[PDB]
């Protein structure tokens, strides 16, 4: 499958922000989207997941700040952030998981390019 | 020359032309009357029709619709009527059935299609087939078969081309009907292959979490498979998963375990972890193997009979997940009979209710730590009942992939009735196409032209015997 990025950039402290991850498949492409960041001299982590419909989860220093989306018709993941922190400088990458039903320990994870989101105190 | 000339390929006794005039209206009426019927409980049910998987039903009734009206009109064009059948009348009629032929097979194989995404892709069936996308799906398929039938109007019979022409049936051509008896015979050839692929391989794959395929009882397996680790007998504790932060909880898990280190009650404990992933965690649960002597770690790939065996050998199950969406692995525990200790998010909140198994907070070693001590204070009684309860929960949740093979049995009765009723008459065509044409495999294919009515007659008969939800929307009908 293959995983691309759009809407990095810089942004002002408390503003608000958008990116959206496109996959290319064969069935379905990705079971389970997925945003994860990584912070300079720290180890990535999981921002937030969906699969479907309202079965999301946040991580607990983002929730009730961000919110995940998942379309149908171009097969895509939105990731709205509103009230940006200026500890949400990072870099983001779109995590796309497939996994197999019959048993469940198999899965394929597939990481993209990611972008680099800077959050600045002052204009 | 003529259309449904009965006396032209055989000569009949002229006592009995009463008999088979009286049986062919009854036969016809009786489909028409019966495929209106199949339409308008198909169409009057909201139940049915909101159903993307028995659009194939309409489907295949408007097809039997459409050879079965053409059969009596043209009945009625001859013999209460004896104008004669000029070329484009002819062509119409022949072109009628092959698009009713045609569309029979394009509904069987958009039907495989579904039947494949929805038992063996059932996490892709409900996003991927859709209302719009099967409409679309089943209008191109009817528009093709259109054309297809519709071609040799546009220029492509007998008296344009002036080529050698066929004998079963005049006014066409013997490539045009090469064509079409060589796309509808490729087509069926793949249909009878997918169809006995997707109930090979949802035959095994369904039925595959079942303790039917363990030997001996759950002690003695428990026993052995301890031995094999080299640990006493106790209550013993599996994971299986990934190992990260974040997805999944094994830093809970070993946050817990490390707190229960402290405890007296850690020696009657066995644990097992199971994973690949974070260096970091590895080698934690390493350090923790090395440490105490009830705790065995295993990072190497492990095959599907290895942890059915290690399911049902185990006692508790333990799922610290932080983001579980479909709850995979509770449901082959339970299908096992293992009890799950699970985090109570996503699809881990209603897979396992609060008398299956045990429910925590999600991110809390403390919880899990309560949790891991009442499943061992709930060790001491019988946990018999909590077996037979988890495995009676699993199997329900399994309901829906039986009633989607019900269907795809139901299907493959479909297209097994439709190749026997269409056999002879294809391999006469065949005949026809290939080879000489005599008076008698003229009689024969007259004699087994019947055969298609006869299948248009037997379709509907089925759906009331497979169609539990036809029955009773026919039944709400009344
Ligand atoms: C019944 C038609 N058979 C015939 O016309 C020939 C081949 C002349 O032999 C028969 C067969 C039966 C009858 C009778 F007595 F029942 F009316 C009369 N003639 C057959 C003609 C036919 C045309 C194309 C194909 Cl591929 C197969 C059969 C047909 C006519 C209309 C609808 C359907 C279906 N439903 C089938």
């Amino acid at each position: 499958v293959q995983l691309q990025e759009s809407g990095g950039g810089l942004v002002q402290a408390g503003g608000s922000l958008r990116l959206s991850c496109a996959a290319s498949g064969t069935i379905f492409g990705p079971d389970v989207m997925g945003w994860y960041r990584q912070a300079p001299g720290k180890e990535r982590e999981l921002v937030a997941g969906i699969s479907n419909g309202a079965n999301t989860y946040y991580a607990d220093s983002v929730k009730g700040r961000f919110t995940i989306s998942r379309d149908n018709a171009k097969n895509t993941v939105y990731l709205q952030m509103n009230s940006l922190k200026p500890e949400d400088t990072a870099v983001y990458y779109c995590a796309a998981e497939v996994l197999d039903y019959t048993f469940a320990y198999l899965y394929h994870a597939y990481w993209g390019q990611g972008t680099q989101v800077t959050v600045s105190s002052h204009h | 020359e003529n259309f449904m000339d009965i006396e032209c390929f055989m000569v009949l006794n002229p006592s009995q032309q009463l008999a088979i005039a009286v049986l062919s209206l009854t036969l016809g009426t009786f489909t028409v009357l019966e495929n209106l019927l199949v339409l308008c409980v198909i169409l009057h049910s909201r139940s049915l029709r909101c159903r993307p998987s028995y659009h194939f039903i309409g489907s295949l009734a408007v097809a039997d619709l459409l050879g079965s009206v053409i059969f009596v009109y043209s009945f009625i064009d001859f013999h209460v009527f004896h104008r004669k059948d000029s070329r484009n009348v002819f062509l119409f009629k022949l072109g009628g059935v092959t698009a009713s032929f045609t569309a029979k097979v394009g509904s069987l194989f958009l039907a495989a299609i579904d039947r494949y995404i929805s038992i063996h892709r059932p996490l892709a069936y409900k996003r991927i087939v859709t209302r719009p996308k099967a409409v679309v799906a089943f209008c191109l398929m009817w528009t093709i078969a259109i054309v297809i039938a519709v071609l040799p109007l546009l220029g492509w019979n007998c008296e344009k081309l002036q080529s050698v022409c066929s004998d079963i049936f005049p006014h066409i051509d013997k490539t045009y009907l090469m064509f079409w008896i060589g796309v509808v015979s490729v087509l069926l050839l793949f249909i009878v292959y997918a169809y006995m692929y997707i109930l090979w391989k949802a035959g095994i794959d369904c039925s595959f979490w079942n303790e039917s395929y363990l030997t001996g009882s759950r002690d003695e397996r428990k026993k052995s498979l301890l031995s094999k680790f080299g640990m006493d007998e106790g209550v013993t504790f599996m994971f299986i998963g990934r190992f990260d932060r974040g997805q999944k909880g094994v830093d809970v898990l070993l946050k817990a375990i490390e707190i229960l280190s402290s405890k007296k009650e850690f020696q009657e404990m066995r644990f097992i972890i199971i994973g690949k992933g974070d260096p970091e965690l590895e080698g934690w649960a390493r350090s923790l193997e090395e440490k105490h002597g009830n705790v065995k770690v295993i990072t190497e790939m492990l095959s599907r009979e290895f942890v059915r065996e290690l399911y049902g050998s185990v006692d508790f199950v333990i799922i610290p997940s932080y983001f579980e969406p479909f709850g995979l692995v509770a449901l082959e525990a339970m299908c096992l009979g293992a009890i799950p200790i699970a985090s109570a998010v996503g699809g881990l909140r209603d897979i396992i209710t609060n008398e299956t198994g045990i429910l925590v907070k999600a991110g809390d070693p403390g919880e899990l730590a309560n949790a891991i001590l009442k499943a061992l204070e709930l060790s001491r009684s019988d946990l018999s009942k909590f077996r037979e309860n988890c495995k009676k929960r699993a199997m329900s949740f399994s309901d829906q992939a039986r009633m989607d093979i019900e269907l795809a049995k139901t299907l493959v009765l479909i297209l097994v009735v439709l190749i026997i009723c269409w056999g002879p008459l294809l391999a006469i065509m065949v005949y026809d196409v290939f080879g000489k044409m005599n008076k008698l495999i003229k009689t024969v294919f007259a004699f087994c032209s019947m055969l298609c009515l006869l299948n248009s007659t037997v379709n509907p008969i089925i759906y009331a015997l497979r169609s539990k939800d036809l029955r009773h929307a026919f039944r709400s009908m009344f």
